[PDB]
RNA sequence: UUAAUAGGGACGGUCGGGGGCAUCAGUAUUCAAUUGUCAGAGGUGAAAUUCUUGGAUUUAUUGAAGACUAACUACUGCGAAAGCAUUUGCCAAGGACGUUUUCAUUAAUCAAGAACGAAACUAUGCCGACUAGGGAUCGGGUGGUGUUUUUUUAAUGACCCACUCGGCACCUUACGAGAGGAGUAUGGUCGCAAGGCUGAAACUUAAAGGAA
């Protein structure tokens, strides 16, 4: 549990697969995988002491675009969950508000735009 | 930047680019590699034009 | 609302609103009474008697047709059970389970049910003793 | 030269997806001179050899392909089964434990939080793994399949897969150093009598008065 | 055409190529990958299976058989139900050697109920 | 006196992988008996260990022993929970439904007491005395309809739609007083610790080593 290299590899496995033996070592990893790996690490460390508003900020997007982006992404998740439900596939648990992190989330960098969840709905 | 940080090739080329740009005068300092993005600007190149350097040397008002 | 169970069934009979005999019923009130007496003499319980009369003789309800319940009709002519019918059946279900447990000593499930059946007997036996329908000294087995 | 044929039924929900990709499936199998049939009335997929079939063992791989497609495997991943190196395996997991809650927790352990454990195992073993119901479906090279079975079975026996993920990471590094090839790697790896009749019931207070 | 039965047992660590008469009582030629290689790591390789298949094919032609029925199997039991790499390679080699293949079937032992403890 | 959309019991066709005692089958594992052939077979990342020309592994026929009940297997069923998956019979038990059958308040919640009863390891769901719903599904019942079905031997279902009671869950909705973390510094206390080649000190001392 306290092994940094092992825990880092597991959390970052989704990015490494998307932007790909497997080059998980820091010296071997190159390209977008390096940039996305470094950003994820720094965000993880910052979350402990930095204020929630300042540490994470969604990139500015117009409303008609972001609501469209969220709607299409939600439809993709529903199809992914329904298809697994119709089959026997077991899926990782997700909290109620949060969006499930499908493969498209990592490749398309959707989270930086739409965010993990709708903060307004979480607040109420 | 996307090359691994300990790569000998990455460090060599980044220093060479810093070496060259400082010599031209586009870059004021050689210390920080991030300057290649933040402090590389058209104004930096324009600031080395002959009329501007005359102004800074006080050859013209 | 089942006791000793989690069931919530509501199946039951819906006694009709009107308390008069049906118009289509055209049999004498007395003749029903002799019909009741014969069945009890043969050995049927009051619940069984009502079913036969209702199923085959058009007796919707003995009280409605005759003005008195089957239990009072039988008692009026000397026919009365030694113990109430509901307690009468509960004791046998305990006896049958106890007989089964004697041969099957590893049936732990039957042991659990015998507790529920016996506990129901104690609650019912308590009630009748309170009303004096059952003699106070009476105890189950 | 009689034709060898294999048939596999598929669920109705997969009818829509199979219909779209059938031209791709036909094209992929046509390269090996294997004929295929998709019956949407009976809900079955059939693969058969033709007179131009020259590879005797390809029909077996085509049978595995239709099996994978019926089990909700995407075609781009399923089509790789036609390669010589690739293989498919199914690991039963329902028989290891008798408590339902323990079974679910151990199965969820295999997937891990956010799928991290499953994705890491796929990356290290180079296998496509799908955990479904009481079986674990794996597709990939033979060396990878053997490793996947050990982790999945050990997971059902209360050995956390994270230990196997760490063990797989170290083993790959060890394999790349020649001096220790002959040496064992164990040092470097992480380590009264029952009564049938119930007792009587205590009388209530009202019973005592009676 | 005289027909035999080529019983292939493709394990992860080895491959058996065994040809027998139709009854199966009379063994004709049994060759293993370990017989055809110098290292234990290479017994299960497709190369070792191919060498075994050709030698069996040559022996079968000497006896008189010209065709065979293939019965490939894996370890089965409570272990994997999938044949190893050698089984596929051996099957291809037999066709290349010139023996006609009659019929192919999977006869891996599939237990109805494994001897595995639930506790 | 009513006969609670309180409770108990009765009867009718049912439902269940509920329980107990026997019984049947199955492929697999292990062993054994014969059976063809000959140098390897299992296992590992490599090995070591184990079996083996007295025939291993493997092939075919046959027998026995213990365990188990694959695929069908489902966000399905039963059970108070723990738990329960082959066939057939017996023993009692149970749920819901149907009843114009019966007792007539016999009830609810319950500290005490009574019965049954290696492992964890990333999770999480506002709560309630609380409204109206949607789809799917399990068991029962009523009605409609027309396809499977079939005919004076007996039995006599499956599917589709509508209603309704009771369940396992899912997605939604109206209402409600429900009354320390992360660090930094240390003239204190208690511990751990530096060094100078070894031999080698009372001996400027051998051989052999270390360094170079
Ligand atoms: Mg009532
Ligand atoms: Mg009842
Ligand atoms: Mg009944
Ligand atoms: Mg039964
Ligand atoms: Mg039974
Ligand atoms: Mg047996
Ligand atoms: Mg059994
Ligand atoms: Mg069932
Ligand atoms: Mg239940
Ligand atoms: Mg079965
Ligand atoms: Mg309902």
């Amino acid at each position: 549990q306290n092994d940094l290299e092992l825990q880092q590899f597991l959390r970052e496995s989704h990015l490494l697969s998307a932007f790909n033996g497997i080059v998980y070592q820091d010296d071997q990893v190159i390209g977008k995988a390096r940039s996305r790996t470094l950003e994820m690490r720094l965000n993880r460390l910052s979350r402990v002491n930095g204020h929630q508003d300042k540490i994470n900020k969604l990139e500015k997007v117009p409303m008609h675009i972001r609501r469209g982006m969220i709607d299409k992404h939600v439809k993709r998740i529903k199809k992914y969950e329904q298809e697994a439900a119709e089959g026997g596939i077991v899926l990782s648990k997700v909290k109620k508000g949060q969006f499930r992190k499908i493969e498209s989330t990592y490749k398309k960098d959707i989270e930086r735009r739409i965010g993990g969840s709708i903060k307004a709905r979480d607040k109420e | 930047s996307l090359l691994p940080p300990t790569d000998p090739f990455r460090r060599k080329h980044e220093q060479l680019l810093l070496d060259k740009l400082y010599a031209m005068g586009v870059l004021t300092t050689k210390s920080k590699i991030s300057d290649l993005e933040n402090k590389v600007t058209v104004s930096a190149i324009c600031r080395r034009r002959l009329p501007v350097i005359m102004h800074r040397l006080k050859m013209a008002e | 609302g089942r006791m000793h169970s989690a069931g919530k069934g509501i199946s039951s009979s819906a006694i009709p609103y009107s308390r008069n005999a049906p118009a289509w019923f055209k049999l004498s009130s007395e003749s029903v009474i002799e019909q009741i007496v014969k069945y009890a003499r043969k050995g049927l319980t009051p619940s069984q008697i009502g079913v036969l009369l209702r199923d085959a003789h058009g007796v919707t309800q003995a009280r409605v047709i005759t003005g008195n319940k089957i239990m009072r009709i039988l008692k009026s002519n000397g026919l009365a059970p030694e113990i109430p019918e509901d307690l009468y059946y509960l004791i046998k279900k305990a006896v049958s389970v106890r007989k089964h447990l004697e041969r099957n000593r590893k049936d732990k499930d039957a042991k659990f049910r015998l507790i529920l059946i016996e506990s129901r007997i104690h609650r019912l036996a308590r009630y009748y003793r309170t009303v004096a329908v059952l003699p106070p000294n009476w105890k189950y087995e | 030269a009689e034709e060898s044929s294999f048939m596999t039924l598929f669920p109705k929900y997969r009818e829509s997806y199979l219909k779209t990709i059938w031209n791709d499936v036909t094209r992929a199998l046509d390269k090996h001179n294997i004929a295929c049939v998709l019956d949407l009335v009976e809900g079955s997929m059939t693969v058969k050899t033709t007179r131009k079939t020259y590879d005797p063992a390809i029909i077996l791989k085509a049978r595995d392909l239709i099996k994978l497609l019926a089990r909700s495997v995407p075609f781009p991943q399923a089509v790789k089964i036609l390669q010589d190196d690739m293989a498919c395996d199914v690991i039963k997991i329902g028989n290891f434990v008798t408590n339902k809650e323990r079974f679910v927790k151990r199965r969820q352990r295999l997937v891990g939080p956010n799928g991290n454990t499953l994705k890491a195992l796929e990356l290290l073993t180079k296998c496509y793994i799908l955990v479904q119901g009481n079986t674990v479906s794996a597709m990939g090279p033979f060396k990878g399949l053997k490793e996947v079975r050990r982790v999945v079975e050990d997971c059902m026996k209360n050995i956390h897969p994270i230990y196997h993920i760490k063990e797989l990471m170290i083993k790959r590094e060890l394999a790349k150093r020649p001096e220790l090839a002959n040496e064992d790697w164990s040092r470097f790896l992480p380590m009264k009598v029952y009564t049938p009749f119930p007792p009587a019931q205590l009388p209530r207070k009202v019973d005592l008065e009676i | 055409q005289v027909f035999g039965v080529a019983r292939i047992y493709a394990s992860f660590n080895d491959t058996f190529v065994h040809v027998t008469d139709l009854s199966g009582k009379e063994t004709i030629a049994r060759v293993t990958g370990g017989m055809k290689v110098k290292a234990d790591r290479d017994e299960s390789s497709p190369y070792a299976a191919m060498l075994a298949a050709q030698d069996v094919a040559a022996k079968c032609k000497e006896v008189g058989i010209t065709a065979v029925h293939v019965k490939i199997r894996a370890t089965g039991g409570t272990r994997t139900k999938t044949p190893g790499p050698g089984g596929q390679a051996a099957l291809r080699a037999l066709a290349r050697s010139g023996l006609r293949i009659g019929r192919i079937e999977d006869v891996t032992p599939v237990p109805s109920d494994s001897t595995r403890k639930k506790g």
